[PDB]
Protein backbone atom coordinates (compact mmCIF):
# COMPACT_ATOMS: atom_id res chain seq x y z
CA UNK A 1 0.00 0.00 0.00
CA UNK A 2 1.34 3.44 -0.49
CA UNK A 3 1.20 6.08 1.73
CA UNK A 4 2.34 9.47 2.63
CA UNK A 5 2.54 10.93 6.39
CA UNK A 6 3.49 14.40 7.05
CA UNK A 7 4.40 15.99 10.48
CA UNK A 8 5.68 18.65 12.19
CA UNK A 9 3.01 20.88 11.87
CA UNK A 10 2.25 23.04 15.04
CA UNK A 11 2.07 26.21 16.38
CA UNK A 12 4.76 29.13 15.35
CA UNK A 13 5.11 32.70 15.86
CA UNK A 14 5.44 35.28 12.77
CA UNK A 15 8.83 35.15 11.85
CA UNK A 16 9.41 32.08 13.12
CA UNK A 17 10.59 28.75 11.33
CA UNK A 18 9.09 25.12 11.27
CA UNK A 19 10.44 21.90 9.58
CA UNK A 20 7.96 19.43 7.74
CA UNK A 21 8.62 15.90 7.04
CA UNK A 22 6.55 13.79 4.67
CA UNK A 23 7.48 9.88 5.51
CA UNK A 24 6.74 8.20 2.04
CA UNK A 25 6.27 4.07 2.16
CA UNK A 26 4.87 1.29 -0.34
CA UNK A 27 7.13 2.75 -3.48
CA UNK A 28 10.34 4.76 -3.78
CA UNK A 29 9.94 8.39 -4.30
CA UNK A 30 13.02 8.24 -6.34
CA UNK A 31 10.43 7.12 -9.02
CA UNK A 32 7.96 9.93 -8.32
CA UNK A 33 7.73 13.61 -8.07
CA UNK A 34 6.64 14.70 -4.07
CA UNK A 35 5.09 17.77 -4.03
CA UNK A 36 3.75 20.19 -0.90
CA UNK A 37 0.41 21.50 -1.57
CA UNK A 38 -1.51 23.87 1.26
CA UNK A 39 -4.93 24.08 2.04
CA UNK A 40 -6.40 27.30 3.89
CA UNK A 41 -9.40 29.08 4.28
CA UNK A 42 -8.05 32.14 2.55
CA UNK A 43 -6.41 30.48 -0.47
CA UNK A 44 -8.31 27.09 -0.96
CA UNK A 45 -5.87 24.56 -2.53
CA UNK A 46 -2.64 25.76 -3.03
CA UNK A 47 0.50 24.24 -4.61
CA UNK A 48 4.01 24.89 -2.56
CA UNK A 49 6.53 23.93 -3.83
CA UNK A 50 7.62 20.12 -5.93
CA UNK A 51 11.28 18.41 -5.83
CA UNK A 52 12.35 15.08 -8.37
CA UNK A 53 14.31 13.10 -5.81
CA UNK A 54 16.09 11.81 -8.35
CA UNK A 55 18.13 14.73 -9.83
CA UNK A 56 17.57 17.20 -6.88
CA UNK A 57 15.39 19.51 -9.40
CA UNK A 58 13.08 21.85 -7.65
CA UNK A 59 10.06 24.32 -8.40
CA UNK A 60 8.40 26.88 -5.77
CA UNK A 61 5.16 28.86 -5.58
CA UNK A 62 6.40 32.48 -5.72
CA UNK A 63 4.63 33.38 -2.29
CA UNK A 64 7.19 30.79 -0.78
CA UNK A 65 10.12 31.35 -2.88
CA UNK A 66 13.13 32.12 -0.35
CA UNK A 67 11.19 31.55 2.30
CA UNK A 68 10.66 28.02 2.12
CA UNK A 69 13.26 24.68 0.91
CA UNK A 70 12.01 21.61 -0.34
CA UNK A 71 14.62 18.66 -0.26
CA UNK A 72 14.59 15.17 -0.02
CA UNK A 73 16.36 12.18 1.65
CA UNK A 74 15.84 9.13 -0.54
CA UNK A 75 18.18 6.88 1.58
CA UNK A 76 14.79 7.53 4.47
CA UNK A 77 12.32 7.70 1.71
CA UNK A 78 11.31 11.04 3.02
CA UNK A 79 11.19 14.57 1.69
CA UNK A 80 11.09 17.91 3.92
CA UNK A 81 9.86 21.60 4.01
CA UNK A 82 11.48 24.01 5.61
CA UNK A 83 9.49 27.07 6.25
CA UNK A 84 11.30 30.62 7.40
CA UNK A 85 10.08 33.92 7.98
CA UNK A 86 6.56 32.20 8.53
CA UNK A 87 3.57 34.51 8.12
CA UNK A 88 -0.03 34.85 9.25
CA UNK A 89 -1.06 33.65 5.35
CA UNK A 90 1.11 30.86 5.71
CA UNK A 91 -1.40 29.13 8.30
CA UNK A 92 -2.89 26.18 6.45
CA UNK A 93 -3.16 22.11 6.19
CA UNK A 94 0.06 21.04 4.63
CA UNK A 95 -0.28 17.89 2.58
CA UNK A 96 2.75 16.31 0.84
CA UNK A 97 1.80 13.83 -2.62
CA UNK A 98 3.18 11.97 -5.12
CA UNK A 99 3.06 12.70 -9.05
CA UNK A 100 3.93 10.34 -11.81
CA UNK A 101 3.77 7.67 -9.64
CA UNK A 102 3.10 4.51 -11.99
CA UNK A 103 2.55 6.47 -15.01
CA UNK A 104 0.06 8.29 -13.53
CA UNK A 105 0.33 12.04 -14.37
CA UNK A 106 -1.74 13.43 -11.22
CA UNK A 107 -1.35 13.07 -7.49
CA UNK A 108 -2.92 10.20 -6.90
CA UNK A 109 -1.92 9.75 -3.02
CA UNK A 110 -1.72 12.76 -0.36
CA UNK A 111 -1.02 12.22 3.34
CA UNK A 112 -3.61 13.32 5.79
CA UNK A 113 -1.82 16.65 6.17
CA UNK A 114 -0.19 18.16 9.09
CA UNK A 115 -1.55 21.57 10.22
CA UNK A 116 0.11 24.69 10.36
CA UNK A 117 -0.82 27.93 12.42
CA UNK A 118 0.95 30.96 12.30
CA UNK A 119 0.41 33.24 15.28
CA UNK A 120 1.61 35.00 18.25
CA UNK A 121 -1.17 33.85 20.71
CA UNK A 122 0.07 31.38 23.62
CA UNK A 123 -0.98 26.99 23.47
CA UNK A 124 -3.60 26.56 25.88
CA UNK A 125 -5.26 23.39 27.17
CA UNK A 126 -8.96 22.86 26.97
CA UNK A 127 -11.44 22.26 30.23
CA UNK A 128 -13.68 19.35 29.40
CA UNK A 129 -17.21 19.69 30.33
CA UNK A 130 -20.03 16.97 30.48
CA UNK A 131 -23.15 17.68 28.98
CA UNK A 132 -25.06 15.40 31.26
CA UNK A 133 -28.17 13.56 30.09
CA UNK A 134 -31.63 14.95 31.63
CA UNK A 135 -35.38 14.69 31.21
CA UNK A 136 -34.38 17.78 28.99
CA UNK A 137 -32.34 15.45 26.91
CA UNK A 138 -34.69 12.58 25.56
CA UNK A 139 -37.35 11.56 23.49
CA UNK A 140 -39.12 9.02 22.05
CA UNK A 141 -36.92 6.05 24.44
CA UNK A 142 -33.49 7.82 23.38
CA UNK A 143 -31.45 9.99 25.74
CA UNK A 144 -28.52 12.46 24.08
CA UNK A 145 -25.86 13.30 26.16
CA UNK A 146 -22.20 14.85 25.30
CA UNK A 147 -18.91 16.67 26.29
CA UNK A 148 -17.79 20.48 26.37
CA UNK A 149 -14.61 20.98 25.25
CA UNK A 150 -13.91 24.76 25.83
CA UNK A 151 -10.99 27.51 25.78
CA UNK A 152 -8.32 25.58 23.60
CA UNK A 153 -5.60 26.92 21.16
CA UNK A 154 -4.07 26.45 18.48
CA UNK A 155 -6.15 23.28 17.04
CA UNK A 156 -6.60 20.68 16.34
CA UNK A 157 -8.49 19.25 19.42
CA UNK A 158 -9.82 14.79 19.04
CA UNK A 159 -12.57 13.03 20.53
CA UNK A 160 -13.77 9.99 21.03
CA UNK A 161 -16.48 7.81 23.11
CA UNK A 162 -15.23 4.56 24.63
CA UNK A 163 -11.81 4.51 23.50
CA UNK A 164 -13.22 4.66 19.50
CA UNK A 165 -16.03 1.92 20.41
CA UNK A 166 -18.94 4.11 20.58
CA UNK A 167 -19.20 6.37 16.80
CA UNK A 168 -23.08 5.47 16.30
CA UNK A 169 -25.38 8.25 16.73
CA UNK A 170 -22.17 10.66 17.41
CA UNK A 171 -21.89 14.47 16.63
CA UNK A 172 -18.86 16.43 17.18
CA UNK A 173 -19.86 19.64 16.38
CA UNK A 174 -17.14 22.05 14.02
CA UNK A 175 -14.42 23.91 16.35
CA UNK A 176 -15.91 27.84 16.75
CA UNK A 177 -13.50 30.50 17.07
CA UNK A 178 -14.77 32.33 20.54
CA UNK A 179 -14.37 36.51 20.73
CA UNK A 180 -11.59 35.80 23.18
CA UNK A 181 -9.67 33.85 20.49
CA UNK A 182 -9.68 30.58 22.29
CA UNK A 183 -11.55 28.21 20.32
CA UNK A 184 -14.67 25.93 21.18
CA UNK A 185 -16.72 22.59 20.79
CA UNK A 186 -18.88 19.83 21.38
CA UNK A 187 -19.62 16.23 20.83
CA UNK A 188 -22.63 14.87 21.84
CA UNK A 189 -24.23 10.79 21.15
CA UNK A 190 -27.64 9.43 21.12
CA UNK A 191 -28.41 6.40 23.01
CA UNK A 192 -31.21 4.09 24.43
CA UNK A 193 -32.55 5.82 27.91
CA UNK A 194 -32.52 2.57 29.13
CA UNK A 195 -29.07 1.97 28.40
CA UNK A 196 -28.57 5.53 31.14
CA UNK A 197 -26.52 3.68 34.34
CA UNK A 198 -25.93 0.31 33.24
CA UNK A 199 -23.91 1.44 30.17
CA UNK A 200 -20.18 3.74 30.82
CA UNK A 201 -19.98 6.76 28.44
CA UNK A 202 -16.91 8.81 28.34
CA UNK A 203 -15.27 11.02 25.86
CA UNK A 204 -11.71 11.03 25.37
CA UNK A 205 -10.59 14.44 24.41
CA UNK A 206 -6.64 14.72 22.95
CA UNK A 207 -5.26 17.86 22.75
CA UNK A 208 -1.55 17.72 21.44
CA UNK A 209 -0.36 20.97 21.31
CA UNK A 210 -0.89 21.33 25.40
CA UNK A 211 -0.24 17.81 25.81
CA UNK A 212 -3.79 17.73 27.34
CA UNK A 213 -5.30 14.24 27.53
CA UNK A 214 -8.66 13.88 29.11
CA UNK A 215 -10.78 10.90 29.85
CA UNK A 216 -14.52 12.37 30.87
CA UNK A 217 -16.81 10.04 32.08
CA UNK A 218 -20.57 11.74 31.80
CA UNK A 219 -23.59 10.37 33.67
CA UNK A 220 -27.29 11.62 34.66
CA UNK A 221 -27.19 13.84 37.49
CA UNK A 222 -27.67 13.84 41.02
CA UNK A 223 -30.72 15.24 42.87
CA UNK B 1 -0.59 31.68 -14.04
CA UNK B 2 -3.49 29.76 -15.28
CA UNK B 3 -6.78 29.85 -13.23
CA UNK B 4 -9.27 27.44 -13.02
CA UNK B 5 -12.85 28.85 -12.80
CA UNK B 6 -15.41 26.09 -11.28
CA UNK B 7 -19.46 26.36 -11.55
CA UNK B 8 -21.30 26.48 -9.65
CA UNK B 9 -20.10 26.63 -6.46
CA UNK B 10 -23.11 24.82 -5.26
CA UNK B 11 -25.16 21.91 -6.40
CA UNK B 12 -27.97 20.11 -4.68
CA UNK B 13 -29.63 17.27 -5.71
CA UNK B 14 -31.64 14.12 -4.94
CA UNK B 15 -29.71 10.56 -4.62
CA UNK B 16 -29.96 8.74 -8.31
CA UNK B 17 -29.72 12.35 -9.88
CA UNK B 18 -27.26 13.26 -12.49
CA UNK B 19 -25.39 15.67 -11.90
CA UNK B 20 -22.41 17.82 -14.02
CA UNK B 21 -20.27 20.43 -12.54
CA UNK B 22 -17.66 22.38 -14.53
CA UNK B 23 -14.11 23.69 -14.76
CA UNK B 24 -12.62 26.28 -17.18
CA UNK B 25 -9.56 27.11 -17.28
CA UNK B 26 -7.74 31.04 -18.48
CA UNK B 27 -5.96 29.37 -21.32
CA UNK B 28 -5.05 26.02 -23.28
CA UNK B 29 -4.23 23.36 -20.79
CA UNK B 30 -4.69 20.79 -22.97
CA UNK B 31 -5.87 17.88 -21.28
CA UNK B 32 -3.86 18.00 -18.65
CA UNK B 33 -6.64 18.50 -16.07
CA UNK B 34 -7.35 16.38 -13.10
CA UNK B 35 -10.39 15.98 -10.23
CA UNK B 36 -10.37 15.72 -6.87
CA UNK B 37 -12.61 14.53 -3.72
CA UNK B 38 -13.05 16.27 -0.49
CA UNK B 39 -14.91 14.01 1.46
CA UNK B 40 -15.73 15.45 5.53
CA UNK B 41 -12.34 15.05 7.71
CA UNK B 42 -10.56 13.59 4.60
CA UNK B 43 -7.82 14.70 2.53
CA UNK B 44 -8.06 15.54 -1.49
CA UNK B 45 -8.56 11.88 -3.67
CA UNK B 46 -8.18 11.32 -7.12
CA UNK B 47 -11.05 10.85 -9.09
CA UNK B 48 -10.17 11.55 -12.67
CA UNK B 49 -6.87 12.44 -14.47
CA UNK B 50 -6.34 13.95 -17.80
CA UNK B 51 -9.31 14.88 -18.08
CA UNK B 52 -11.32 12.04 -18.87
CA UNK B 53 -9.53 8.93 -17.69
CA UNK B 54 -10.62 7.02 -14.01
CA UNK B 55 -8.50 6.50 -11.66
CA UNK B 56 -8.06 2.70 -10.43
CA UNK B 57 -10.87 2.03 -8.07
CA UNK B 58 -13.11 4.74 -8.39
CA UNK B 59 -17.16 4.50 -8.95
CA UNK B 60 -17.84 3.80 -12.98
CA UNK B 61 -20.82 6.46 -12.35
CA UNK B 62 -17.86 9.47 -12.67
CA UNK B 63 -16.77 10.91 -15.91
CA UNK B 64 -14.91 13.71 -16.82
CA UNK B 65 -14.19 15.14 -20.48
CA UNK B 66 -13.01 18.60 -22.10
CA UNK B 67 -13.89 20.81 -24.86
CA UNK B 68 -11.17 23.32 -25.42
CA UNK B 69 -10.79 24.86 -22.17
CA UNK B 70 -14.27 23.60 -20.33
CA UNK B 71 -13.94 20.48 -18.64
CA UNK B 72 -16.91 18.55 -16.85
CA UNK B 73 -17.24 16.14 -14.23
CA UNK B 74 -20.32 14.12 -14.36
CA UNK B 75 -21.68 11.51 -11.78
CA UNK B 76 -24.55 9.63 -13.55
CA UNK B 77 -26.16 8.38 -10.20
CA UNK B 78 -25.92 10.51 -7.03
CA UNK B 79 -24.87 8.34 -4.01
CA UNK B 80 -25.21 9.48 -0.14
CA UNK B 81 -21.12 8.98 -0.41
CA UNK B 82 -20.89 11.86 -2.88
CA UNK B 83 -21.60 14.54 -0.70
CA UNK B 84 -18.26 16.43 -0.66
CA UNK B 85 -16.43 18.90 -2.31
CA UNK B 86 -14.80 18.49 -6.01
CA UNK B 87 -11.93 20.25 -6.86
CA UNK B 88 -10.83 20.94 -10.43
CA UNK B 89 -6.54 21.15 -10.78
CA UNK B 90 -4.46 22.12 -14.18
CA UNK B 91 -0.82 20.24 -14.87
CA UNK B 92 -0.13 21.98 -17.70
CA UNK B 93 2.22 24.93 -16.68
CA UNK B 94 3.63 25.74 -13.01
CA UNK B 95 2.18 26.35 -11.20
CA UNK B 96 -0.07 23.63 -10.54
CA UNK B 97 -2.92 25.53 -10.05
CA UNK B 98 -6.75 24.91 -8.29
CA UNK B 99 -10.03 25.83 -9.03
CA UNK B 100 -11.89 27.15 -6.33
CA UNK B 101 -14.16 23.81 -5.67
CA UNK B 102 -18.08 23.11 -5.97
CA UNK B 103 -19.61 21.64 -3.03
CA UNK B 104 -22.01 19.03 -3.40
CA UNK B 105 -25.23 18.41 -1.51
CA UNK B 106 -27.91 15.54 -1.18
CA UNK B 107 -31.48 16.58 -1.24
CA UNK B 108 -34.16 14.32 1.06
CA UNK B 109 -37.39 14.54 2.77
CA UNK B 110 -38.49 17.30 5.43
CA UNK B 111 -37.44 16.48 8.90
CA UNK B 112 -37.95 18.04 12.42
CA UNK B 113 -34.92 18.43 14.39
CA UNK B 114 -35.02 16.67 18.07
CA UNK B 115 -34.76 19.43 20.17
CA UNK B 116 -32.73 19.33 23.63
CA UNK B 117 -31.20 21.68 26.31
CA UNK B 118 -28.43 21.16 29.13
CA UNK B 119 -27.43 23.70 31.80
CA UNK B 120 -24.14 24.81 32.50
CA UNK B 121 -22.29 21.76 34.27
CA UNK B 122 -21.65 22.44 37.68
CA UNK B 123 -18.06 21.50 37.34
CA UNK B 124 -18.00 24.73 34.73
CA UNK B 125 -19.85 26.57 37.66
CA UNK B 126 -16.79 26.31 39.86
CA UNK B 127 -14.89 28.72 37.34
CA UNK B 128 -16.43 31.91 36.60
CA UNK B 129 -18.50 30.97 33.19
CA UNK B 130 -22.11 29.38 31.83
CA UNK B 131 -22.12 27.87 28.98
CA UNK B 132 -25.87 26.82 28.24
CA UNK B 133 -26.20 24.71 25.05
CA UNK B 134 -29.49 24.04 22.43
CA UNK B 135 -28.94 20.67 20.35
CA UNK B 136 -31.16 20.68 17.53
CA UNK B 137 -30.69 16.72 15.83
CA UNK B 138 -30.72 15.32 12.71
CA UNK B 139 -33.02 17.49 10.90
CA UNK B 140 -33.30 18.76 7.15
CA UNK B 141 -32.67 21.06 5.72
CA UNK B 142 -30.23 23.23 7.00
CA UNK B 143 -32.23 26.32 7.56
CA UNK B 144 -33.40 26.91 11.00
CA UNK B 145 -33.83 29.78 13.76
CA UNK B 146 -32.65 29.07 16.85
CA UNK B 147 -33.19 32.08 19.51
CA UNK B 148 -32.46 32.44 23.05
CA UNK B 149 -34.22 34.01 26.07
CA UNK B 150 -33.45 34.71 29.24
CA UNK B 151 -36.08 35.30 31.74
CA UNK B 152 -37.92 35.86 28.73
CA UNK B 153 -35.69 38.39 27.42
CA UNK B 154 -34.76 38.04 23.61
CA UNK B 155 -30.68 37.48 24.04
CA UNK B 156 -28.35 38.97 21.12
CA UNK B 157 -24.72 38.75 20.68
CA UNK B 158 -24.04 35.94 23.44
CA UNK B 159 -24.66 32.93 21.72
CA UNK B 160 -22.48 30.98 19.05
CA UNK B 161 -23.76 28.43 16.53
CA UNK B 162 -22.24 25.19 14.99
CA UNK B 163 -23.48 22.92 12.28
CA UNK B 164 -22.16 19.56 11.11
CA UNK B 165 -22.36 18.77 7.52
CA UNK B 166 -24.62 16.11 6.29
CA UNK B 167 -25.02 13.00 7.89
CA UNK B 168 -23.46 10.00 6.13
CA UNK B 169 -26.36 7.55 7.04
CA UNK B 170 -29.24 9.84 6.84
CA UNK B 171 -27.97 13.00 5.30
CA UNK B 172 -29.50 14.99 7.63
CA UNK B 173 -27.72 18.23 9.81
CA UNK B 174 -27.32 18.78 13.48
CA UNK B 175 -26.59 21.68 15.10
CA UNK B 176 -25.26 23.56 18.43
CA UNK B 177 -26.17 26.82 20.04
CA UNK B 178 -24.24 27.78 22.68
CA UNK B 179 -24.99 30.75 25.14
CA UNK B 180 -22.22 32.00 26.77
CA UNK B 181 -22.82 34.04 30.69
CA UNK B 182 -20.81 34.95 33.81
CA UNK B 183 -21.30 32.73 36.06
CA UNK B 184 -22.77 36.15 38.21
CA UNK B 185 -25.45 36.64 35.50
CA UNK B 186 -26.71 32.83 35.21
CA UNK B 187 -26.98 33.03 39.28
CA UNK B 188 -29.00 36.36 39.07
CA UNK B 189 -31.83 34.58 36.63
CA UNK B 190 -34.32 31.76 36.62
CA UNK B 191 -35.55 30.68 32.89
CA UNK B 192 -33.20 29.32 29.99
CA UNK B 193 -35.27 28.59 26.74
CA UNK B 194 -34.27 28.21 23.69
CA UNK B 195 -36.88 28.65 20.69
CA UNK B 196 -36.65 27.02 17.56
CA UNK B 197 -38.00 27.45 14.28
CA UNK B 198 -37.56 25.20 11.40
CA UNK B 199 -39.57 23.96 8.25
CA UNK B 200 -40.58 20.51 9.64
CA UNK B 201 -42.13 22.12 12.66
CA UNK B 202 -46.02 22.90 12.14
CA UNK B 203 -45.09 25.69 14.85
CA UNK B 204 -41.62 26.83 17.38
CA UNK B 205 -40.43 24.78 19.61
CA UNK B 206 -39.17 26.12 23.33
CA UNK B 207 -37.11 24.29 25.20
CA UNK B 208 -36.40 25.78 28.46
CA UNK B 209 -35.29 24.82 32.14
CA UNK B 210 -35.35 26.99 35.35
CA UNK B 211 -31.85 27.00 36.70
CA UNK B 212 -32.00 25.01 39.77
CA UNK B 213 -34.52 22.03 38.97
CA UNK B 214 -32.82 18.61 38.82
CA UNK C 1 -17.84 29.39 -0.73
CA UNK C 2 -14.79 29.09 2.72
CA UNK C 3 -12.58 26.24 3.56
CA UNK C 4 -12.61 25.57 7.35
CA UNK C 5 -9.68 23.58 8.94
CA UNK C 6 -12.20 21.93 11.21
CA UNK C 7 -14.28 20.27 8.45
CA UNK C 8 -11.85 20.02 5.92
CA UNK C 9 -15.01 21.43 4.06
CA UNK C 10 -16.36 24.19 2.04
CA UNK C 11 -18.85 25.94 4.14
CA UNK C 12 -21.09 27.94 1.68
CA UNK D 1 -20.28 43.88 -4.64
CA UNK D 2 -20.55 40.02 -4.06
CA UNK D 3 -23.49 38.53 -4.57
CA UNK D 4 -25.11 35.34 -4.98
CA UNK D 5 -27.14 33.99 -7.25
CA UNK D 6 -29.99 30.74 -6.83
CA UNK D 7 -30.56 28.90 -9.17
CA UNK D 8 -33.60 25.74 -9.57
CA UNK D 9 -32.64 23.59 -12.56
CA UNK D 10 -36.02 21.44 -13.59
CA UNK D 11 -35.73 18.96 -15.45
CA UNK D 12 -38.05 18.09 -18.24
CA UNK D 13 -39.04 14.18 -15.88
CA UNK D 14 -39.83 16.84 -13.32
CA UNK D 15 -36.94 16.60 -11.18
CA UNK D 16 -35.46 19.68 -9.44
CA UNK D 17 -31.61 20.33 -8.63
CA UNK D 18 -30.14 23.49 -7.07
CA UNK D 19 -27.06 25.47 -7.73
CA UNK D 20 -25.72 28.90 -6.79
CA UNK D 21 -23.44 30.55 -8.44
CA UNK D 22 -21.63 33.64 -6.89
CA UNK D 23 -19.58 36.78 -7.70
CA UNK D 24 -20.26 39.96 -8.92
CA UNK D 25 -23.92 40.30 -10.31
CA UNK D 26 -22.64 40.71 -13.84
CA UNK D 27 -20.25 37.56 -13.69
CA UNK D 28 -22.91 35.10 -11.59
CA UNK D 29 -24.95 36.03 -14.46
CA UNK D 30 -23.11 35.16 -16.66
CA UNK D 31 -21.84 32.01 -15.29
CA UNK D 32 -25.20 31.04 -14.25
CA UNK D 33 -26.26 31.16 -18.33
CA UNK D 34 -22.98 29.53 -19.85
CA UNK D 35 -24.32 26.38 -17.30
CA UNK D 36 -27.60 26.54 -18.19
CA UNK D 37 -26.14 25.98 -21.67
CA UNK D 38 -24.05 23.37 -20.84
CA UNK D 39 -26.64 21.61 -19.22
CA UNK D 40 -29.21 22.10 -22.61
CA UNK D 41 -26.80 19.72 -24.76
CA UNK D 42 -27.78 16.70 -22.98
CA UNK D 43 -31.35 17.92 -20.98
CA UNK D 44 -32.79 19.73 -24.25
CA UNK D 45 -33.09 23.38 -24.76
CA UNK D 46 -33.44 25.64 -21.76
CA UNK D 47 -35.27 28.67 -20.87
CA UNK D 48 -34.93 30.67 -18.01
CA UNK D 49 -37.21 33.33 -15.87
CA UNK D 50 -35.54 35.70 -13.94
CA UNK D 51 -37.12 36.72 -10.64
CA UNK D 52 -35.88 39.05 -7.85
CA UNK D 53 -34.07 41.44 -9.72
CA UNK D 54 -31.85 39.00 -11.76
CA UNK D 55 -30.80 37.35 -8.29
CA UNK D 56 -32.85 34.33 -8.38
CA UNK D 57 -33.16 32.03 -11.93
CA UNK D 58 -35.92 29.31 -12.49
CA UNK D 59 -34.19 27.47 -15.71
CA UNK D 60 -36.35 24.53 -17.23
CA UNK D 61 -35.21 22.11 -19.46
CA UNK D 62 -37.40 20.83 -22.68
CA UNK D 63 -35.59 17.13 -22.60
CA UNK E 1 28.51 17.82 2.36
CA UNK E 2 30.99 19.96 1.09
CA UNK E 3 30.46 24.04 -0.44
CA UNK E 4 31.75 26.31 -3.07
CA UNK E 5 32.74 29.76 -2.27
CA UNK E 6 29.20 30.93 -3.29
CA UNK E 7 27.27 28.47 -0.93
CA UNK E 8 29.92 29.44 1.76
CA UNK E 9 29.16 33.02 1.11
CA UNK E 10 25.41 32.82 1.90
CA UNK E 11 26.60 31.12 4.90
CA UNK E 12 28.75 33.75 6.11
CA UNK E 13 26.02 36.04 5.41
CA UNK E 14 23.41 34.69 7.65
CA UNK E 15 25.49 33.88 10.25
CA UNK E 16 26.64 37.23 10.63
CA UNK E 17 23.53 39.00 10.44
CA UNK E 18 22.90 40.57 13.93
CA UNK E 19 19.11 41.04 14.22
CA UNK E 20 18.08 37.38 13.41
CA UNK E 21 17.19 35.09 16.74
CA UNK E 22 19.10 31.83 16.72
CA UNK E 23 16.02 29.86 15.76
CA UNK E 24 15.89 31.72 12.38
CA UNK E 25 19.38 32.20 11.84
CA UNK E 26 19.56 28.19 11.62
CA UNK E 27 16.38 27.44 9.77
CA UNK E 28 17.80 29.78 7.11
CA UNK E 29 21.03 27.96 7.19
CA UNK E 30 18.98 24.73 6.99
CA UNK E 31 17.61 26.14 3.81
CA UNK E 32 20.64 26.53 2.30
CA UNK E 33 21.80 23.52 2.76
CA UNK E 34 18.40 22.05 1.63
CA UNK E 35 18.57 23.48 -1.34
CA UNK E 36 21.67 25.07 -2.80
CA UNK E 37 19.39 26.00 -6.06
CA UNK E 38 17.78 28.62 -4.07
CA UNK E 39 20.89 30.28 -2.12
CA UNK E 40 20.50 33.85 -3.43
CA UNK E 41 16.16 34.00 -3.00
CA UNK E 42 17.27 32.48 0.15
CA UNK E 43 19.97 34.95 1.12
CA UNK E 44 17.32 37.46 0.28
CA UNK E 45 14.38 36.52 2.47
CA UNK E 46 16.98 36.53 5.43
CA UNK E 47 18.15 39.95 4.53
CA UNK E 48 14.75 41.19 4.75
CA UNK E 49 14.01 39.33 7.89
CA UNK E 50 16.99 40.92 9.46
CA UNK E 51 16.12 44.14 8.13
CA UNK E 52 12.20 44.55 9.74
CA UNK E 53 13.84 42.98 13.03
CA UNK E 54 16.29 46.16 13.58
O1 LIG F 1 -8.96 17.94 12.65
C1 LIG F 1 -9.52 17.84 13.90
C2 LIG F 1 -10.64 18.82 14.02
O2 LIG F 1 -11.81 18.20 13.67
C3 LIG F 1 -10.73 19.27 15.44
O3 LIG F 1 -9.57 19.93 15.77
C4 LIG F 1 -11.89 20.18 15.62
O4 LIG F 1 -11.75 21.25 14.76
Amino acid sequence: EVQLVESGGGLVQPGGSLRLSCAASGFNIKDTYIHWVRQSPGKGLEWVARIYPTNGYTRYADSVKGRFTISADTSKNTAYLQMNSLRAEDTAIYYCSRWGGDGFYAMDYWGQGTLVTVSSASTKGPSVFPLAPSSKSTSGGTAALGCLVKDYFPEPVTVSWNSGALTSGVHTFPAVLQSSGLYSLSSVVTVPSSSLGTQTYICNVNHKPSNTKVDKKVEPKSC
Amino acid sequence: DIQMTQSPILLSASVGDRVTITCRASQDVNTAVAWYQQRTNGSPRLLIYSASFLYSGVPSRFSGSRSGTDFTLTISSLQPEDEADYYCQQHYTTPPTFGAGTKVEIKRTVAAPSVFIFPPSDEQLKSGTASVVCLLNNFYPREAKVQWKVDNALQSGNSQESVTEQDSKDSTYSLSSTLTLSKADYEKHKVYACEVTHQGLSSPVTKSFNRGEC
Amino acid sequence: CQFDFSTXRLRC
Amino acid sequence: SEVTIKVNLIFADGKIQTAEFKGTFEEATAEAYRYAALLAKVNGEYTADLEDGGNHMNIKFAG
Amino acid sequence: GSYNKDQQSAFYEILNMPNLNEAQRNGFIQSLKDDPSQSTNVLGEAKKLNESQA
